[PDB]
């Protein structure tokens, strides 16, 4: 199966191949092999899949500016750019579709990154931002 | 307090807790009418 | 200060990009149980 | 494997590049001075 | 699929004379695709072309009877 | 036979013209499958 | 070839009319309206 060899958090730096997972669908971000997408090029599609085997389900991470460059600790609020999989793509936002799309394009795009809710604490009786709680009023009913 | 980048509260309990929820515009709002 | 991203992490993903002369900011959503190709 | 299949995806990719029979077998042929006159060599594939 | 005009046309593109040293790239493709090609589908051999190589003594076609021996083999 | 009497006919009126070409002069063996399929209609009429 | 193909495909270079919506290599009409345009001024 896995056999992860990973103690795990460990930091990620410029150029290491990364896996996305999505907190709700459960399923990974990935470069799916069909195409379309209406759009008409060699470009491909972006979707989720639940299968991590192959080169697939892997994205790199590139610095687009040349203050960091390849090898540092990616700090907040700075500009990433993801190329890996079949065809060196890149999240292209594509606004010829009447609005915005994105589509694994040949043609880079700036992608930033924020920190959402937490990666340290626990629930331990601490209402987080962001949960499905209950609303009782008489302790009962 | 406005910027919010980090939390170490913990301050309500999601049991141990009881919530007296005020509207910004009201004051008290919430409250059984049987 | 330093701060920085590891695995088991909160990262989100988000781009500004002036369409129209209107500048926002996207955010990349997605959801397995109704479609598989993502939205903006 | 190793970069091969890669290039010869992407090289297919320009489905247009797939069919290309009508351009290859094309018949724009032109016996040019055919009975005794006209070798357009300027002008023609 | 059927009988196209290979077992000719090739002979008929070889015989142009003015073309010299270019037949080096025709022997070897006529010679293996006699031998590729299924003799039951190999029928316009004789008036195709041995009737013409017969009627030839010392013509351009030196191999003709090479090429013909080619697929006769002996069974 | 009456491939050649076209052929003929073609030549003749080119010849009348005083100036063309056309490279429909071809062998029955090396025509291609646009003029087969009228040479298979042909040959079931006259079968018919 | 690796980086030959790459600096290709990252910049697209004729004008393919055939495509059209693409940056180029339209060769399905491409081929074809340079044979009309040479029997042309």
């Amino acid at each position: 199966m896995k056999t992860a060899q990973g103690g795990g958090h460990r930091t990620l730096l410029y150029g290491h191949a990364i896996l996305l997972r999505h907190s709700y669908s459960g399923m990974y971000l990935c470069c799916l092999s069909t195409s379309r997408s209406s759009t008409d090029k060699l470009a491909f599609d972006v979707g989720l899949q639940e299968d991590t085997t192959g080169e697939a389900c892997w994205w790199t991470i590139h610095p687009a500016s040349k203050q960091r460059s390849e090898g540092e600790k990616v700090r907040v609020g700075d500009d990433l750019i993801l190329v890996s999989v079949s065809s060196e793509r890149y999240l292209h936002l594509s606004y010829g579709n009447s609005s915005w799309h994105v589509d694994a394009a040949f043609q880079q795009t700036l992608w930033s990154v924020a920190p959402i809710s937490s990666g340290s604490e626990a629930a331990q009786g601490y209402l987080i931002g962001g949960d499905v709680l209950r609303l009782l009023h008489g302790h009962m009913d | 307090r406005k910027e919010v980048d980090g939390m170490g509260t913990s301050e309500i309990k999601y049991g141990d807790s009881i919530c007296y929820i005020q509207h910004v515009d009201t004051g008290l709002w919430l409250t059984y009418q049987a | 200060e330093i701060q920085f991203l590891r695995t088991d992490d909160e990262v989100v993903l988000q781009c500004t990009a002036t369409i129209h002369k209107e500048q926002q900011k996207l955010c990349l959503a997605a959801e397995g149980f109704g479609n598989r190709l993502c939205f903006l | 494997k190793g970069e091969a299949i890669r290039i010869r995806s992407i090289l297919r990719s320009l489905g247009d590049l797939v069919g290309v029979i009508s351009i290859a077998f094309q018949m724009p042929t032109i016996a040019k001075d055919g009975k005794v006159v006209e070798p357009d060599m300027s002008a023609g594939f | 699929q059927l009988r196209p005009s290979m077992m000719q046309h090739l002979l008929r593109r070889l015989v142009f004379d003015v073309p010299l040293l270019n037949e080096h790239a025709k022997m070897p493709l006529k010679l293996l695709t006699n031998h590729y090609e299924r003799c039951w589908k190999y029928y316009c051999l004789p008036g195709g072309w041995g009737n013409f190589g017969a009627a030839s003594e010392e013509e351009l076609h030196l191999s003709r009877k090479l090429f013909w021996g080619i697929f006769d083999a002996l069974s | 036979n009456y491939h050649n009497i076209w052929a003929k006919k073609k030549k003749l009126e080119l010849e009348s013209k005083g100036g063309g070409n056309h490279p429909l002069l071809v062998p029955y063996d090396t025509l291609t499958a646009k003029e087969k399929a009228k040479d298979r209609e042909k040959a079931q009429d006259i079968f018919k | 070839a690796n980086v030959v193909v790459r600096l290709l495909i990252r910049r697209p270079e004729c004008f393919g009319p055939a495509l059209r919506g693409e940056g180029g290599n339209g060769l399905l009409a491409a081929m074809e309206e340079a044979i009309k345009i040479a029997e042309d001024p």
